[PDB]
RNA sequence: UAUCUGGUUGAUCCUGCCAGUAGUCAUAUGCUUGUCUCAAAGAUUAAGCCAUGCAUGUCUAAGUAUAAGCAAUUUAUACAGUGAAACUGCGAAUGGCUCAUUAAAUCAGUUAUCGUUUAUUUGAUAGUUCCUUUACUACAUGGUAUAACUGUGGUAAUUCUAGAGCUAAUACAUGCUUAAAAUCUCGACCCUUUGGAAGAGAUGUAUUUAUUAGAUAAAAAAUCAAUGUCUUCGGACUCUUUGAUGAUUCAUAAUAACUUUUCGAAUCGCAUGGCCUUGUGCUGGCGAUGGUUCAUUCAAAUUUCUGCCCUAUCAACUUUCGAUGGUAGGAUAGUGGCCUACCAUGGUUUCAACGGGUAACGGGGAAUAAGGGUUCGAUUCCGGAGAGGGAGCCUGAGAAACG
RNA sequence: CCGGUUGGCCGGUCGGAUUUCCAACGGGGCCUUUCCUUCUGGCUAACCUUGAGCUUGGCGAACCAGGACUUUUACUUUGAAAAAAUUAGAGUGUUCAAAGCAGGCGUAUUGCUCGAAUAUAUUAGCAUGGAAUAAUAGAAUAGGACGUUUGGUUCUAUUUU
RNA sequence: CCCGUCGCUAGUACCGAUUGAAUGGCUUAGUGAGGCCUCAGGAUCUGCUUAGAGAAGGGGGCAACUCCAUCUCAGAGCGGAGAAUUUGGACAAACUUGGUCAUUUAGAGGAACUAAAAGUCGUAACAAGGUUUCCGUAGGUGAACCUGCGGAAGGAUCAUU
RNA sequence: AUGAUUA
RNA sequence: AGAUAAGGGAAGUCGGCAAAAUAGAUCCGUAACUUCGGGAUAAGGAUUGGCUCUAAGGGUCGGGUACGAUCAACUUAGAA
RNA sequence: UAAGGUAGCCAAAUGCCUCGUCAUCUAAUUAGUGACGCGCAUGAAUGGAUUAACGAGAUUCCCACUGUCCCUAUCUACUAU
């Protein structure tokens, strides 16, 4: 429509941020960033609609502008900037640190955690090439672009990263039999540990992928994020740590808790 | 203006489609350039997105390369003498790419000169010793060596002037050459 | 196919500087590729004199996308042929389906030989011409 | 909630229609109308015409301020507080309105960009710019307006404008400032002839062209053109280096040149700190602005497969003067008859092409029902189109823009 | 033969849950002339490998990278996917209801906490287990498959010398 | 019970001289604005290079003579930006003239159809309807209708070993 | 040969 | 006997009588009606010079048991 | 009455009255055309009704064109003199 857009209406703006269909007619359009529109929960919905910690649009955008929060090390004072995947949040004031990951309902979560474990992250390798004056490079899931990593880091390989540079403290190679986790579809919030792939030469590289419960199911290889080694998650998890129990456990779940 | 698309043409059953848009800005085209020889003209043009595209006119100099030596200078040019898509680009002498042209072929005579030591058409210890060894490669072809005698030199320009504002190329050899003359020679 | 050089241009591979001061074997070069996605390179495209700059082994026309398979029905055409892509359309209502084709034209290089009804399976490549987008590479007769 | 009824006969059974019945985010109207909550609303005929008035402008600590604007510095002699107008920089291409056009066209799901542009964001990223490069030249930094304003004014009227005098920049036009090594060329000279060489020019990025590399299923022998490592010149010979792709002339590197020469900070705000060779010496922080390239993101444009109402009282259509392909070129942001030159005569069709009509924008959906289904969908969301009908074009990353 | 679902004596818990079970149901595997792709590899696997009953050495997919022949579909199962709103529907006293996605619980001064499911979604496109039904080509004036063989033609090609 | 002509009233559509009329779309040809692109144009402003003199000023042979700045004016080139105007091209609005396609519409008159409480002329059909009806084809006549040739039973016969 | 309308 | 006339255009006249206008060639386009053969040069429009070029169209002699040499016509199309 | 003009056609080159009546063409039309028909006196090989093509045939209108005309003027050759 004659140049890019700029406005967002409600019932435009994805499910998973929980907006109400009510409350004026118009969305927050996520300004461009590190991560895309859908798959991002920008901080106004975040401070507004997920803590409650401000009542109103103006109070968050006085909030972001007076630099009591900062996303990844950083400030970052635009108020429909996109907090996506796997990002760290770092407030002094009650010396939180929030972490953005999924559940397994199809939400974005609220991970509380400290500020250690915030100094560190993942990120899924997105590509790798060779940038000028013959400089290896690749670049993340996090719009991070990250320059002379070891040889071995190839594509779907997940490295852990310093926060205070854009280097490597380590990384993850990808094969047979590795702790994973879903971002994107149906299994949203999965936790599945690899079981095998399949090629496909051409497209759609496809992976089976099977949570503890021994229950499986297969997601396209962009739409995992490997998370270490069976057992032990690299990071902490929320609740439930994805596992989609059916409905009715979880209504005689809520029956016992009343 | 000189638009792009198809939804002025007819469909591939023999459908005139309707009119159903008003022609756009990313559809577009524009003129010819009509590129000539001499007094060098490039006026340049805003395109899509910035990025500037110099629209050569009247360009008396490029660059052209020897490809069995790698070698690439800068030279004038006589003439276009055969082009395959129009005889009319020959004829009005407008240089365009895959344009058969003649060039001076007095910097690659001097090179040579300089660079092997050998004499065409018709003393220090380091010269001597750098011309001794690059010998047995000054044997290229008889029809190369005939144009360098005669000082006219077969190059095919390989760029595309009204895109960019250089007539570039490189000179003929052997088996396009031997194609080239045959074209021409047809009487 | 019986003449590499019938156009008044000078047909060839561009880049592929056949060096006259090396003296290598096989005196004249050919570029190619494998186009990928399961197919091979023929030999006849190996071992031909012919160029057609818009064949997908040793042409430049990258197959990737969608892969089709259908029976020639024409061959009237310089370098090109049309197919014709017989499918059945459903029909919920009265529950059952009826005959429907798209004759979709293809290029084909000189590597194939391909006669009517000669099914053959093709690729998605970028747009060749007003009416074609496809691009054989494998044929399924003799 | 899978329902029937009245009417042809003197009467009977049937076919068959009429009429009844129930509903409608289906409209109009009538008669009546006390309350809470929620809420459509000049679409249908005229995408017919419009008075008047609004609907997009915008600053911080931080681009330019002697407002001959306003408070007071008294921490400030250049201002350094606040601050209209104006230059500059962004945005005005989003939103909002209508549904006239349009029947493989838009559109919906589904592919590709190995075929392209992309402001803004987000992550990285310019020791190499003095070209007889030693006086050729300020680098504790260089040149020019011009607005606003002063006053002279001109038209009946206009968001009309001229003449004369200033002055500003992140506005224009220019412009140097930090190592060390490493290969090519020449090449003085010794001349050696196993051949060694002083001294001199280049190398960053970007554009354009050409070339080379960009790889690698397995193990031993005979030699040479000249030993190549070090030598018992018996030959031990290992050591050797290139990533991704389903797949590339991919990423990327290096040779040889092109360029009228791109970018490589003459910008701005706070706090003002340390070394002493005790100085306007040298270093030093947190930021804002902009900038070449790459990736990312919001996009954009083309694009694969499938699907659209009624009509044969429309059966052949397309190609003059592009229709189908090929070759070459121009143009494009890019592929491509998109356009041109030449050549081959193709391409679509009863599996409904092509032509006509449409009270046709499409879809997600809406009414109505046991099931199957029929009808509607301008109308809140997604994608299209348009600004009275058409055509053209400037600015910009993005318009064929109509505030 | 194997193991999963359904119940079933004994209830060995005071309407939940257990063993050998009489029974059914589909699933996985071996053999009966039933190769239902194997070469390089490393796992050598189930290891004939056995040290006294917790030991050194069986046939590579049961893990993988690559080659390879992979004759075709229609159908059907399962999954990925179908933007929200809408429709059906979980929970919720809008005081009921249309609605909406909220709310609830404290020592009510520090506060704590479950939600915002799930389903449908025509055709078409992708992977997927099946092999009934319908066609579909294969070997007949044999240019027919396995061939350790034995030649000749051909090019490609690593290790050394 | 029922048929048709003819007569009166009203409606609906058709044919029809009028090279009918208007409205809209597509369009050959001719003229062809306007921007854009290319060949020039050159008002105008502006930087550099000298360029000699009407003659002040000072410094030096202090006597003629010399050095440079100055208000002044030609004259010459070296350039930068540069509008009006201009050639050619592609985009192509609009007008004129024809053609064609559709949508309504006028019309002397001609020939139909339908509706009308009680018009005129007959009596064709329903009984063997008083010449059995009907089907096709052809001719005839005020009108129904009659007649010829073949056909049917929906006939007035299921029937003559 | 024909027996007007309505019941 | 031959010609030309501004503006108008058959108003002249029994009547467009006389005169004008049209005119070759190439390309485009072509109605009603019809005995299906025609109407038809229907109607109606466009182009045409000079010069310099370019493209196609041929004849005969030549090959161990694809191509060359040589000779001469105007036909048509196209561009500056 | 021998039998009473059938089909068809028309103010037609046949229609007196007659410049028939209606429509159309026109500003105006004894003209042209299309219709009506008790047709003085239409009519079937004394051939009726059409009819493409053809015509130095008769008639009407329209486009172009023009000294035919408004309204005449001028020029040339041959005469006249």
């Amino acid at each position: 429509a004659r140049g890019p857009k700029k406005h967002l209406k409600r019932l435009a703006a994805p499910h998973h941020w929980l907006l109400d269909k009510l409350s004026g007619c118009y969305a927050p359009r996520p300004s461009a960033g590190p991560h895309k529109l859908r798959e991002s929960l920008p901080l106004i919905v975040f401070l507004r609609n997920r803590l409650k910690y401000a009542l109103n649009g103006r109070e968050v955008k006085a909030i972001l502008m007076q630099r009591h929060v900062k996303v990844d090390g950083k400030v970052r004072t635009d108020t429909t900037y996109p907090a996506g995947f796997m990002d760290v949040i770092t407030l002094d004031a009650t010396n939180e640190n929030f972490r953005l990951v999924y559940d397994v309902k199809g939400r974005f979560a609220v991970h509380r955690i400290t500020d250690e474990e915030a100094s560190y992250k993942l990120g899924k390798v997105k590509k790798v090439q060779l940038g000028k004056k013959g400089v290896p490079y690749v670049v993340t899931h996090d719009g991070r672009t990250i320059r002379y990593p070891d040889p071995n880091i190839k594509v779907n390989d997940t490295v852990k990263i310093d926060l205070a540079s854009g280097k490597i403290t380590d990384f993850i190679k990808f094969d047979a039999g590795k702790l994973v986790y879903v971002t994107g579809g149906r299994n949203l919030g999965r936790i599945g540990t690899i079981v095998h792939k399949e090629r496909h030469d051409g497209g759609f590289d496809l992976v089976h992928i099977k949570d503890s419960l021994d229950n499986t199911f297969v997601t396209r290889l962009n739409n995992v994020f490997v998370i270490g080694e069976q057992g032990k998650p690299y990071i902490s998890l929320p609740k439930g740590k994805g596992i989609k129990l059916s409905i009715a456990e979880e209504r005689d779940r809520r029956r016992a808790q009343q | 203006g000189i638009s792009r698309d198809s939804r002025h043409k007819r469909s591939a059953t023999g459908a005139k489609r309707a009119q159903f848009r008003k022609k756009r800005k990313f559809e577009l085209g524009r003129q010819p350039a009509n590129t000539k020889i001499g007094a060098k003209r490039i006026h340049s043009v805003r395109t899509r997105g910035g990025n500037k595209k110099y629209r050569a006119l009247r360009i008396e100099t490029g660059n052209f390369s020897w490809a069995s030596e790698g070698i690439s200078k800068k030279t004038r040019i006589a003439g276009v003498v055969y082009h395959p898509s129009n005889n009319e680009l020959v004829r009005t002498n407008t240089l365009t790419k895959a344009a058969i042209v003649q060039i001076d072929a007095t910097p690659f005579r001097q090179w040579f000169e300089a660079h092997y030591g050998q004499t065409l058409g018709k003393k220090s210890k380091n010269a001597e010793r750098k011309w001794a060894a690059r010998a047995a490669s000054a044997k290229i072809e008889s029809s190369v060596e005939s144009q360098f005698s005669a000082g006219r030199l077969y190059a095919c320009i390989s760029s595309r002037p009204g895109q960019s504002g250089r007539c570039d190329g490189y000179i003929l050899e052997g088996e396009e050459l031997a194609f080239y003359l045959r074209r021409l020679t047809a009487k | 196919e019986l003449t590499v050089q019938s156009e008044r241009a000078f047909q060839k591979q561009p880049h592929i500087f056949n060096n006259p001061k090396v003296k290598t074997s096989k005196r004249t070069k050919r570029w190619y590729k494998n186009a990928g996605l399961g197919f091979k390179t023929p030999k006849t495209a190996i071992e031909g004199s012919y160029i057609d700059k818009k064949c997908p082994f040793t042409g430049l026309v990258s197959i990737r996308g969608k892969i089709l398979t259908g029976t020639v029905v024409s061959t009237k055409m310089h370098r090109t042929i049309v197919i014709r892509r017989a499918y059945l359309h459903y029909i919920p209502k009265y529950n059952r389906y009826e005959k429907r084709h798209k004759n979709v034209p293809v290029h084909v290089s000189p590597a194939f030989r391909v006669q009517v009804g000669d099914i053959v399976t093709v690729g998605q490549c970028r747009p060749i011409s007003k009416t074609v987008r496809f691009n054989v590479v494998k044929v399924s007769a003799a």
